[PDB]
């Protein structure tokens, strides 16, 4: 190496980092400022460089000591240690799917009736997160007419002590039909 | 020049729902009789907007944070609304966009501006001639450094103050997207009084203004006929969201309707099927309901600086054949300090983006440390060959890191 | 009347047939959902990449298409050999079985 | 123009004549993101703008999507899905002279990174530590804009490269800036490769009734089709078929 | 302020072959031209409206052409009625200013 | 088709003021601007002045401001004008003629944007002739 | 092959490169297969004056 010599004859200092993402605890992070933790409610999480959507609880599965990260199914992470509070949590989907929407025609009502399959009826307003969700959902996520099915919770339909000819169905044995003040009929 | 105004009256502002306005076209392509679902900022159906109106003396012209997208309406009678005005600080230390429509032109200009509280364009009108002629024009105090200037068609408008109901409905609809500001309008004639109407809007494309400013403030001008008057005016104010929609277009290439995908079940089985039109029976919807509005962080709880002064200026810096391993532990990695006083010529990184390099936390790090010369820094990737990445320092094929080389002919190589 | 048998044939036709088109307006992750406009601004060793992208996610679609169609039309042939049973002893002869 | 606030040119109803560009400059780095090189020529460009910045040699990777710096964060941020080439050259001899060339100021430290073809100006303290500047230079308070120190004794990395940063829509809205191919005839009814507007394919095309807006230029009845396109050189409205109907 | 100089300011032609007049702009114009016909003792008549269009009611034979700070109107068949004055108006800032005029005889 | 009558020939002492009336037949009197041409004996023809009637707002040439009065009368249907401390150059003729471009009765002026304006005057009246001398 | 070019036109000698060193003079297959070797010759090949 000399001074007087082009690009090719001069030193060039090479450092070369070799990393390892998400897998063992972490002891090295960006300059990333840390904010307080929102739980039980749908918000985007930055736990440990894990970046995603999607709601979180309170879990009580025991990890190894050089454990850190978890899925009981690859590509979905169960559950992640909080890095401040060491609390052992996890990690679920925003809502739970099991939404169905049954409906006549368009022409024949605009009025709709909302499906929510395998869950409590208590629980309506926690599952589908309707404090931070539309007025107009709602109302369609607590009601008056309030009917508890196997498959679960139906909102919005009466039901009634009658029994009547099925045509569309519902999951578990109930079924919706339009019929007589007019609305839509379980 | 600028001053207060007098004989404020202070009243609270009314919200109402806007029936299925602040829509447009997401696209300049041509289409007929298809239905095509967008994502973009748009205006929820049915959202609360502020009913801003004048007469007494009712005057106002809030300053409101922008929230990226920002719908607008207007009910005009005699030529009171005339521009806006977008920035972030409004008092000539960031950039400032204004848009005015005044007495023969309309001018846009991007520039650093000082704004008063209360800015406002006069019209003033005499007993012995029927003529209306403007007169007061203050909205910004100083001229700065101009960075944006546009001047449209010289023309003239109606500055005779009409009486009775409102005659007039624009609309607009302003977005700052990827460094682009879009503005998109179309006005109706309507015949109401106090009113925002029910009926579809189709905001047709007008400017794509390439300016790339930061953006969180608005505020509305407004035209006044110390005594004075405010005439008759009302204004409309929204914020857009992102949301998803399906717009149908009819035969004539315009757009018929638009299907909400979050406000209705309804709605979100026309989403989920990209019909507006459904049968009976049980439809499974996709997930379009909940979109979140907030962001969490957590990260060990260490604040400690990660020994990169040791690395970058090591004096004594190791050579090739017996290159060095430094392990780094229990600190933090603060990118920005490195750039401010070293040049870094090839910054390549394999498996991890640079732009996410700050958000993630890194496990089993370690340093190495080589001198080569500028022929062979192709050589330290996985995958190239040479007298370096054969015989002296070979990296893995699934290499997961960051290269980073600068030059040193200053500091590694003498004279002889 | 009673004729939503019949006319969900062609209706479910007629949703196979749109929602392919719509399928087909898709890009499938290339850069444009049209072949035009990616085999004029691309080099044929970029634009293979793409080409190849378009394709298989077109084909895809016509699979899927095609799947529904043809065991569509394999139980369309169970209700047929129905029919025919019912062509077989009800019109040339008479049925002693019950319903 | 410099880095911090660089330059936006619109250029309109005119050609592109590449073979002149290299003429009598030599371009460093002719990247092109989106669009390749080969088939720029026979495209016609619709919104087109010139961005302008002087950046030293080290730097010239910065200016690129997905790449990060103090050049890519605090003063010129490209978009993810950027569609448009970028030309750079060297400039040691016109941009540096004896002495250091101060002109040239970049934005050393910044709150926060840069939305994607955003322009910062503001000239406003930035405090380092916790302690307020109060508008007044002091301890741990520094001007923003820092000065290049340009020489024509330096090395590569530390010497100008005038970068210039196209950005272009292709295929969409009207078009006013076209490449240097030349016009033919046009043989309609039969089937023939066509290059309208920079539209490439091989079909039949006959004459359609539907009217355009005025802000449209093509149409796509159905998208992956490309039906709808106006002559530009007669402003007719047809229609683009395949070459033979598919019934055999 | 604007100016537009027609050239040249004196014509000379017969009946029934082509003309060519032109006039030249000082700055940008782009394409707002009006082609002003004035018979003697009569009321002016437009003629062409945005350099590249024709009017209604006007026949085919007149057509205009030209950009930037050049324009030209060339004439087709010429008529006996055709003898008239011609101005050429730009309309790209106020004030809007007319032109010369060009006179042609028999 | 539509008619176009301008007031009569008036003669006067150039020192004092004239009224020039027009009254356009047959079209939309709100609708388009009605501009003004004077024309010298042996000279070309200049613009003086654009009228907004529904707006009864107007502007006037640079080099005539502020020395020409230029109203409207809706109710009786005709475009007044008026000049003040006329010169020997003033003597010639005056047309008032409608303009090309059509508008509404709203500040549609927010489309400047989008479509291009192209004023063309097209109508033109028969003119008068103001002569004055001492 | 065997040409001498300046240091700015290197990146023309590759498949999908344009210029005046891969338009006029010496244009690569798009299918190409091979390796380009290319080294700095500024003591050999140049010389003052
Ligand atoms: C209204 O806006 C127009 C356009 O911005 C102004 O016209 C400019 O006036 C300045 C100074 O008089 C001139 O230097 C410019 O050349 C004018 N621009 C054009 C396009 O002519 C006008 O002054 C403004 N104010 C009023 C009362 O009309
Ligand atoms: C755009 O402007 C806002 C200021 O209006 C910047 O956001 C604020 O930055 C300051 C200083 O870091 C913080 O104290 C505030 O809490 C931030 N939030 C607010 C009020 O918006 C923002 O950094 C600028 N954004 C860009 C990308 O330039
Ligand atoms: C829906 O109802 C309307 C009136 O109730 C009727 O005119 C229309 O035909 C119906 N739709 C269909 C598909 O029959
Ligand atoms: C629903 O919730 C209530 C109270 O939380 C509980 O008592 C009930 O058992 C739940 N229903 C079912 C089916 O578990
Ligand atoms: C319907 O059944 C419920 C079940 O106990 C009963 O309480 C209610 O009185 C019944 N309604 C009528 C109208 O009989
Ligand atoms: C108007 O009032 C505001 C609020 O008090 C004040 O800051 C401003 O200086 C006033 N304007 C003038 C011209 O004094
Ligand atoms: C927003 O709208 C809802 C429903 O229209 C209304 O109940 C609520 O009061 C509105 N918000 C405010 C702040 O008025
Ligand atoms: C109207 O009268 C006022 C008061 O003298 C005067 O200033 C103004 O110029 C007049 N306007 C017209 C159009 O004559
Ligand atoms: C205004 O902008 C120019 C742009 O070149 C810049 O040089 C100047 O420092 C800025 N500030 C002032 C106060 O002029
Ligand atoms: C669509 O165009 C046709 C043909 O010009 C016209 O008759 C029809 O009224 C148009 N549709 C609408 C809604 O204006
Ligand atoms: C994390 O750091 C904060 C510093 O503000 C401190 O208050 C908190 O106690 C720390 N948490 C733990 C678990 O040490
Ligand atoms: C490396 O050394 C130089 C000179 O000693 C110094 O200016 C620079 O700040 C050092 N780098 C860091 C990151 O401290």
């Amino acid at each position: 190496f000399q001074p007087t010599n082009g690009v090719g004859y001069q030193p060039y200092r090479v450092v070369v980092l070799s990393f390892e993402l998400l897998h063992a605890p972490a002891t090295v992070c960006g300059p990333k400022k840390s904010t307080n933790l929102v739980k039980n409610k749908c918000v985007n999480f930055n736990f440990n460089g894990l970046t995603g959507t999607g709601v979180l609880t309170e879990s009580n599965k025991k990890f190894l000591p050089f454990q850190q990260f978890g899925r009981d199914i690859a590509d979905t992470t169960d559950a992640v240690r909080d890095p401040q509070t060491l609390e052992i949590l996890d990690i679920t989907p925003c809502s739970f799917g099991g939404v169905s929407v049954i409906t006549p025609g368009t022409n024949t009502s605009n009025q709709v009736a909302v499906l929510y399959q395998d869950v409590n009826c208590t629980e309506v307003p926690v599952a589908i997160h309707a404090d931070q969700l539309t007025p107009t959902w709602r109302v369609y996520s607590t009601g008056s007419n309030v009917f508890q099915t196997r498959a679960g919770c139906l909102i919005g339909a009466e039901h009634v002590n009658n029994s009547y000819e099925c045509d569309i169905p519902i999951g578990a044995g109930i079924c919706a039909s339009y019929q007589t003040s007019q609305s839509i009929i379980a | 020049q600028c001053v207060n105004l007098t004989t404020r009256t202070q009243l609270p502002p009314a919200y109402t729902n806007s029936f299925t306005r602040g829509v447009y076209y997401p696209d300049k392509v041509f289409r007929s009789s298809v239905l095509h679902s967008t994502q973009d900022l748009f205006l929820p159906f049915f959202s609360n907007v502020t009913w801003f109106h004048a007469i007494t003396k009712r005057f106002d012209n809030p300053v409101l944070p922008f929230n990226d997208g920002v719908y607008f309406a207007s009910t005009e009678k005699s030529n009171i609304i005339r521009g806006w005005i977008f920035g972030t600080t409004l008092d000539s230390k960031t950039q400032s966009l204004l848009i005015v429509n005044n007495a023969t032109n309309v001018v846009i200009k991007v520039c650093e501006f000082q704004f008063c509280n209360d800015p406002f364009l006069g019209v003033y009108y005499h007993k012995n001639n029927k003529s209306w002629m403007e007169s007061e024009f203050r909205v910004y105090s100083s001229a700065n450094n101009c960075t944006f200037e546009y001047v449209s068609q010289p023309f003239l408008m109606d500055l005779e103050g009409k009486q009775g109901n409102f005659k007039n409905l624009r609309e607009f609809v302003f977005k700052n997207i990827d460094g682009y500001f879009k503005i998109y309008s179309k006005h109706t004639p309507i015949n109401l009084v106090r009113d925002l109407p029910q009926g579809f809007s189709a905001l047709e494309p007008l400017v794509d203004l390439p300016i790339g400013i930061n953006i969180t403030r608005f505020q509305t001008l407004l035209a006044l006929h110390s005594g004075w008057t405010a005439g008759a005016a009302a204004y409309y104010v929204g914020y857009l969201q992102p949301r998803t929609f399906l717009l149908k277009y009819n035969e004539n290439g315009t757009i018929t309707d638009a299907v909400d995908c979050a406000l209705d079940p309804l709605s979100e089985t026309k989403c989920t099927l990209k019909s507006f039109t459904v049968e009976k029976g049980i439809y499974q919807t996709s997930n379009f309901r909940v979109q979140p509005t907030e962001s969490i962080v957590r990260f060990p709880n260490i604040t400690n600086l990660c020994p990169f002064g040791e690395v970058f200026n090591a004096t004594r810096f190791a050579s090739v054949y017996a290159w060095n391993r430094k392990r780094i532990s229990n600190c933090v990695a603060d990118y920005s300090v490195l750039y401010n006083s070293a040049s870094f010529s090839t910054f390549k990184c394999y498996g991890v983006s640079p732009t996410k390099l700050n958000d993630l936390c890194f496990t089993n790090v370690y340093a190495d440390s080589f001198v080569i010369r500028g022929d062979e820094v192709r050589q330290i990737a996985p995958g190239q060959t040479g007298k370096i990445a054969d015989y002296n320092y070979k990296l893995p094929d699934d290499f997961t890191g960051c290269v980073i080389a600068w030059n040193s002919n200053n500091l590694d190589s003498k004279v002889g | 009347s009673a004729l939503g048998k019949l006319q969900d044939v062609v209706n479910q036709n007629a949703q196979a047939l749109n929602t392919l088109v719509k399928q087909l307006s898709s890009n499938f992750g290339a850069i444009s959902s049209v072949l035009n406009d990616i085999l004029s601004r691309l080099d044929p060793p970029e634009a293979e990449v793409q080409i190849d992208r378009l394709i298989t996610g077109r084909l895809q679609s016509l699979q899927t298409y095609v799947t529904q169609q043809l065991i569509r039309a394999a139980e369309i042939r169970a209700s047929a050999n129905l029919a025919a049973t019912k062509m077989s002893e009800c019109v040339l002869g008479q049925s002693k079985r019950v319903d | 123009a410099s880095v911090y606030a660089w330059n936006r040119k619109r250029i309109s109803n005119c050609v592109a004549d590449y073979s002149v560009l290299y003429n009598s400059a030599s371009f460093s780095t002719f990247k092109c993101y989106g669009v390749s090189p080969t088939k720029l020529n026979d495209l016609c460009f619709t919104n087109v703008y010139a961005d302008s910045f002087v950046i030293r040699g080290d730097e010239v990777r910065q200016i690129a999507p997905g790449q990060t710096g103090k050049i890519a964060d605090y003063n010129y941020k490209l978009p993810d899905d950027f569609t448009g080439c970028v030309i750079a050259w060297n400039s040691n001899n016109l941009d540096s002279k004896v002495g250091g060339n101060y002109n040239y100021l970049y934005r050393l430290f910044r709150k926060s990174n840069l939305k994607p073809f955003e322009r910062d100006i503001s000239t406003e303290i930035y405090q380092a530590g916790s302690t307020p500047c109060n508008g007044v230079e002091g301890f741990n308070c520094y001007f923003p804009l820092q000065s290049y120190g340009f020489q024509p004794t330096n090395g590569v990395g530390y010497q100008p490269y005038r970068v210039v940063v196209l950005s272009f829509e292709l295929l969409h809205a009207p078009a006013t800036v076209c490449g240097p191919k030349k016009s033919t005839n046009l043989v309609k009814n039969k089937c023939v490769n066509f290059n309208f507007n920079g539209l490439t394919g091989t079909g039949v095309l006959t004459e359609s009734n539907k009217k355009f807006l005025p802000f449209q230029q093509f149409g796509r009845d159905i998208a992956d089709t490309t039906d709808a396109v106006r002559d530009p050189q007669t402003l007719e409205i047809l229609d683009i078929t395949p070459c033979s109907f598919g019934g055999v | 302020a604007i100016q537009l100089t027609q050239s040249p300011s004196s014509l000379s032609a017969s009946v029934g072959d082509r003309v060519t007049i032109t006039c030249r702009a000082s700055q940008g114009i782009s394409s707002y031209l009006a082609w002003y016909q004035q018979k003697p003792g009569k009321a002016p008549e437009l003629l062409i409206y945005a350099a590249s269009t024709l009017q209604s009611g006007v026949p085919s034979r007149f057509s205009g052409s030209g950009s930037g700070t050049d324009f030209t109107l060339t004439i087709s068949s010429l008529q006996p009625e055709d003898f008239a004055t011609y101005y050429c108006q730009q309309l790209n800032t106020y004030p809007f200013t007319f032109g010369p005029g060009t006179k042609v005889d028999i | 088709q539509v008619q176009l009558v301008q007031s009569g020939a008036e003669v006067k002492k150039p020192g004092a003021s004239v009224k020039v009336s027009c009254k356009a037949s047959g079209y939309t009197f709100t609708s388009y601007y009605m501009h003004w041409v004077r024309q010298a004996p042996g000279q070309g023809l200049e613009w003086m002045g654009v009228i907004n009637p529904s707006g009864g707002s107007t502007s006037y040439a640079e080099k005539f401001r502020g020395r020409v009065t230029m109203t409207r009368d809706t109710s009786t249907s005709t475009v007044y004008m008026e000049l003040s401390s006329l010169r020997s150059e003033d003597t010639a003729v005056y047309y008032c003629a409608r303009d090309r471009e059509p508008h509404s009765d709203s500040s549609g002026y927010w489309d400047s944007l989008k479509y291009y304006y192209y004023y063309a005057l097209d109508v033109w009246g028969q003119g008068t002739t103001v002569t004055v001398s001492s």
